[PDB]
């Protein structure tokens, strides 16, 4: 059971994206879709670097999105994270 | 950042495509430093966010201790991650890793022999193979292909492949001998 | 007269390749026959002699006949699959290296070395006169020219790929063809590219199936030296049958985990040996007569040998073999010792290994 | 036919107790479990026979002196002086043995081929007793399941 | 729609090609990539 839990932990990364949770097949409809979504669109390292950038940047120079994320991070409200949505998912209607 | 934002927000524009083509080197250089994410914007829409990622941050993220912490974090959240607790755990890990990177920056300041043996063994084996494919003996063996029949050629073909098999068995065996000698 | 010999080897038609599977199963049947003959050997008496316990009066010469036939059939086997599948392997390797040259430019820019034996061997074949011998595209060299001439040095690429920079361009500029035929003397002799045959022989020697056939032939040869070497050929049925191949591959399927578990078993048995050496030494007498005591745990290496070989193989563990503890001062300590040994080694770790193998098969 | 032969010998009526296996559903499943993977079972048994034959070859060539199964010194009963006898002994005793052939053949301590025979017995126990027998048992159990 | 030659049919029904096809199918179903599936398919097609 411990072995199968480790195997499921490994597999679940390829099945769904960590940040959004959308299944990998929707991305894979476009070739290399998962390899682009996990590395560029929704990347854990990218989110952590964004948080560090917000901390290092002065509050006066914060942009609109930066200030929004700063407020909700200080308030511990994690609604800014895309829950079940992505850029292409949201723009399938108009862009696509 | 401006060019990337424009390209990703208006994909269907050849006028912008020309600018991207002429700026391909700028974007290629900035790719390691450009960080792109998606957030739930205040306008009830998903919005792209572009920012700067420092080389020091990249190096301290690639540092091994941060990697092990990331592995433990990922294993734990996939096992016992909560319904809403998932991203709270994610941001707690992000804060811990930011402190870890700060500490790592503070702390940090400022086989093939067998392959070559096989190469040489094959080299001299093939040298021998061509040397008796080209010897004066085989250059003179053309009288038998005059008194040629079928038995002479059967013998010649069997002898040739038999010598090829001899060269093969000299090889592999020589590799094993050299490997044993070098390891002990 | 010299339209002959070459076309004539071709009259051999690669018949070994045509009936390679038929010939392989003939070899397997001959191995069955030889190893069933071997079942009637017996020892007679100095130096013992292996003589056939035989009654029909026919089994002695047929042994030598079958050994010679098996050796000949296996040599024909190795000539086959070299007529048959070696060209396919060469074509696949040539295609892979050509695609790496063109799309990836591995030798133009990346220059992979020191880690990929395929990489260095393909580097060795890069500059051959006829590189795409089996590959369909005979113009890969000139395509690499057109792709990387202005970047990496036109002449540098020319000498890297080993082409003549002007041969074909003036060939297409002016026809100027001179007659040439292979029937001419020494033409066939000199029409062989040493570096290309180098690379072909190297890759086919690297090939796994060719190595297996080489081992089969070598043991078929050694069977004449000693007839019991023909027993190794019964293992060929394991590769012949699909389920037996799965059984064999089950061991390697979890090889890392199996090795680590065996190491853990060795470590825990070593700990038990340490404990027995320090405290329970007097219990390890394996002598029935009182005059000559045979201590198995007066030496560290001997104690480790005894614990492994006897305890791990034992149904209940080391306690079923070492002396009883009743009446001794360390009775409870030795009881705990034996119970824990049985629980951890026999019950858990051995079951862990067995379950690993069974689950890999499943 | 066996009911008829029961008059010839009353013990032939014992074969009719096998009828309950067909009468009951679960026993029918147990019987059909053997045939469910019959090809695979036969191939695995053949592999076991082949590996035991290899071990017999090795013991015949090298470890022959260890196969004395006689308590009295006057009459030695060698089980591996003949190839067929050695194969018989290895199958019948080693495969059935809990630890393998080494629990039954003479101890190797003090001999020149001590380490070689230790490897022989350990590999025999690991491959025959631990793996292949478990492979067959798991085949039957999984067919039933 | 296209033409399939009788020689192509016979050499496809030949046993070695069949074994290569079995190995190809087993491998791609096990460890086939997301986009690598049809690249492996065309590589097998060229080899065959
Ligand atoms: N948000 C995400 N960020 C990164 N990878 C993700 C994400 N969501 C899913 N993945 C998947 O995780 C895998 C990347 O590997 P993983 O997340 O285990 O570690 P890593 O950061 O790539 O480092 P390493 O390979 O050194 O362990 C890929 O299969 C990728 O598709
Ligand atoms: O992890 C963190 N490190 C910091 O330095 C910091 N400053 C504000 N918020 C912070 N979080
Ligand atoms: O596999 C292949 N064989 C060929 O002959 C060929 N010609 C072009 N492309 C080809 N591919
Ligand atoms: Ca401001
Ligand atoms: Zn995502």
């Amino acid at each position: 059971e411990l072995r199968d839990q480790q195997e499921q932990v490994k597999e679940d990364m390829e099945t769904k994206c960590f940040i959004c949770g959308i299944g990998n097949d929707y991305f894979d409809t476009v070739p290399h879709g998962f390899e682009t979504h996990t590395l560029q669109e929704h990347n854990l390292a990218n989110y952590l670097f964004f948080l560090m950038y917000l901390i290092n940047k002065d509050e006066t120079e914060h942009t609109g999105q930066e200030s929004y994320v700063w407020k909700m991070y200080q308030e511990r409200c994690w609604e800014f994270f895309p829950a079940g949505d992505c850029f292409r998912k949201q723009y399938e209607d108009q862009l696509n | 950042v401006l060019l990337t934002n424009l390209s990703e927000h208006m994909p269907n524009d050849t006028r912008l495509q020309t600018f991207l083509e002429l700026a391909e080197s700028v974007l290629n250089y900035f790719q390691p430093f450009l960080g792109r994410i998606e957030i739930m914007g205040s306008a009830k829409r998903i919005e792209r966010v572009y920012f700067e990622i420092s080389e020091s941050s990249r190096t301290q993220w690639e540092k091994p201790q941060v990697k092990e912490s990331k592995r433990q974090f990922i294993f734990d959240v996939v096992n016992e991650g909560g319904e809403k607790e998932k991203m709270e755990l994610f941001v707690n890990f992000c804060e811990d890793t930011i402190f870890e990177m700060q500490l790592a920056a503070q702390i940090s300041e400022s086989s093939i022999l067998t392959v070559r043996s096989a190469l040489f063994a094959l080299r001299y084996n093939i040298l021998t193979l061509m040397r008796m494919l080209s010897l004066k003996s085989l250059k003179k063996q053309m009288k038998k292909v005059k008194k040629m029949t079928v038995k002479d050629m059967v013998t010649a073909f069997f002898s040739s492949y038999w010598s090829i098999f001899m060269t093969l068995l000299h090889f592999v065996a020589s590799v094993f001998r050299g490997f044993f000698r070098i390891i002990c | 007269f010299w339209k002959k010999i070459i076309a004539y080897q071709q009259k051999l038609l690669n018949y070994f390749a045509r009936n390679f599977y038929n010939m392989r199963m003939l070899a397997l049947f001959v191995a069955f026959a030889i190893n069933f003959i071997l079942l009637f050997y017996k020892v007679s008496t100095i130096a013992v002699h292996y003589v056939l316990e035989e009654s029909s009066g026919y089994m002695e010469p047929t042994l030598r006949i079958l050994a010679i036939l098996h050796t000949v059939i296996s040599f024909f086997c190795i000539i086959g699959y070299y007529c048959l599948k070696v060209p396919l392997v060469i074509f696949k390797r040539e295609k892979e290296v050509a695609r790496k040259l063109e799309f990836d430019g591995l030798y133009i820019t990346e220059q992979p070395s020191e880690d990929d034996i395929k990489g260095q061997w393909d580097r060795l074949v890069i500059n051959t006169q006829s590189f795409p011998n089996n590959y369909w595209d005979k113009f890969v060299k000139r395509k690499v020219m057109d792709k990387y001439g202005e970047f990496y040095g036109r002449d540098r690429i020319s000498e890297l790929l080993g082409m003549d920079k002007a041969a074909l361009d003036f060939s297409d500029a002016r026809e100027k063809k001179k007659p040439k035929k292979d029937s001419s003397l020494s033409a066939v002799l000199n029409s062989i590219d040493v570096k290309y045959q180098m690379w072909k022989l190297g890759v086919v020697f690297t090939d796994n199936s060719f190595l297996y056939l080489a081992w089969y032939m070598t043991m078929s040869v050694l069977g004449h030296y000693n007839n019991f070497f023909f027993a190794a050929h019964l293992l060929d049925i394991a590769m012949g049958f699909k389920t037996l191949r799965t059984i064999l591959s089950s061991v390697t399927h979890n090889g890392k985990q199996l090795v680590l578990t065996v190491g853990l078993l060795a470590v825990v048995v070593y700990l038990y040996t340490v404990v027995a050496f320090n405290f329970f030494r007097k219990f390890y007498n394996k002598s029935e007569d009182g005059d000559t005591p045979d201590m198995k745990c007066d030496d560290m290496l001997t104690c480790y040998m005894f614990h492994m070989y006897v305890g791990v193989r034992a149904g209940g563990g080391i306690g079923d073999e070492i002396e009883d503890p009743a009446g001794d001062e360390y009775e409870i300590y030795r009881i705990i010792f034996d119970i824990t040994f049985f629980f951890f080694v026999i019950v858990i770790l051995l079951a862990i290994i067995q379950g690993l193998i069974i689950d890999a098969f499943g």
